[PDB]
């Protein structure tokens, strides 16, 4: 409630509309989606590889990013990059049909178009109900991208060299966040919101865990591993 | 070692 924490919101706000695209128009880019084992992976491969830089461009401006050392900024964005997709996708995500609808039939993506192949049910199914559940919070604009910036600015991911300093620009976020929801986040829907928030970045640890498992064990194979991006390779390795 | 996403740094 304070002018630097409305500043801090502006700024989120902005930054979120800058990296994320509604209209979806970009993803005529990427490589067409086939719907048949791993059909859809030079599609998603592609919708990941673009998504990286999107979190990218979001996290430059998080107020406090820029002021900390490259390596720490490289360390916050390899582990976090899947957790904030994942986040991020909840504004595509539908209920309807359990399904991330992206403006087009050839760009909805259900179970069965990632599940198919290997153990990748032991992610999508945990996935999916995290995404469930983060749309029953239904969470103002201002708190989806506060969460986003809170899960970058991680003191506890493996590898931070400085941890005080990403410590105080995350309470600075979470401050803001907590005075958020007190101020405009009226009751019922405020009930524990904070504390339940919180608990899906300790689900999204989890499914970064798992995603860490299904990454590594398609990225063994070579002729998988082809069909990756660059990007890809270089930040989820 | 990470030439791409320090770029885009
Ligand atoms: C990222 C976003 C979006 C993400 C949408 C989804 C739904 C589909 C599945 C997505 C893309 C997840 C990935 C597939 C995780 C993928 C990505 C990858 C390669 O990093 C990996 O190891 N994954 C899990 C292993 C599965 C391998 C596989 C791929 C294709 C086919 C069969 C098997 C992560 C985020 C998910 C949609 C939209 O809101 C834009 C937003 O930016």
């Amino acid at each position: 409630l304070s002018e630097e924490q409305q500043h801090i919101i502006a700024i989120l706000l902005d930054a979120h509309h800058k990296t994320y695209d509604p209209t979806y128009a970009d993803f005529r880019d990427f490589r067409p989606p086939v719907r048949m084992p791993l059909s859809m992976l030079p599609h998603l491969a592609d919708l990941v590889s673009y998504s990286i830089q999107k979190v990218i461009g979001f996290a430059k401006m998080i107020p406090g990013f820029r002021d900390l050392t490259s390596d720490d900024q490289i360390v916050l964005l390899k582990s976090s990059a899947i957790e904030v997709i994942m986040l991020r996708s909840n504004q595509s995500f539908t209920m309807d049909d359990m399904s991330w609808d992206c403006g087009s039939q050839d760009y909805k993506y259900d179970v069965t178009d990632v599940s198919k192949a290997g153990h990748t049910l032991e992610l999508i199914e945990p996935l999916i109900k995290f995404q469930v559940g983060l749309k029953k919070l239904n969470l103002h604009e201002e708190e989806h991208v506060l969460l986003m910036a809170i899960c970058i600015v991680s003191p506890d991911r493996p590898g931070v060299q400085d941890a005080k300093l990403v410590e105080a620009i995350q309470d600075r976020l979470s401050n803001t966040l907590q005075t958020y929801i007190r101020c405009r986040h009226p009751p019922p829907g405020s009930h524990q919101l904070y504390a339940k928030m919180i608990q899906k970045l300790a689900d999204l640890r989890s499914l970064n865990e798992e995603h860490s498992k299904q990454y590594r064990s398609l990225s063994f194979q070579p002729e998988n591993s082809m069909k990756l991006t660059p990007l890809v390779l270089e930040v989820f390795g | 070692n990470h030439p791409m996403l320090m770029n885009l740094l």
